[PDB]
């Protein structure tokens, strides 16, 4: 550990997705767009 | 799902409860008590 190939100390995250031992509730995002109106469209409103 | 409706007014007559906040929090539940 002191400053300076295989000693070379690196910083490393692992991650594991406790998602299935409870309910659901963080989420990716959901990008939205521009709503047009008086035309016949296809609207998908929170699901 | 935890889910928790009230109302407040001013007992006879009629009232419709509004939802409020509803918790995700998977938890096996059985007992409630007060804090007076």
């Amino acid at each position: 550990f002191q400053p300076t190939v295989g000693y070379q100390p690196y910083r490393v995250v692992v991650l594991s997705f406790e998602l299935l031992h409870a309910p659901a509730t963080v989420c990716g995002p959901k990008k939205s767009t521009n709503l047009v109106k008086n035309k016949c469209v296809n609207f998908n409103f929170n699901g | 799902y935890f889910k928790i409706y009230s109302k407040h007014t001013p007992p006879q007559g009629f009232s419709a409860l509004e939802p409020l906040v509803d918790l995700p929090i998977g938890i096996n539940i059985t007992r409630f008590q007060t804090l007076l």
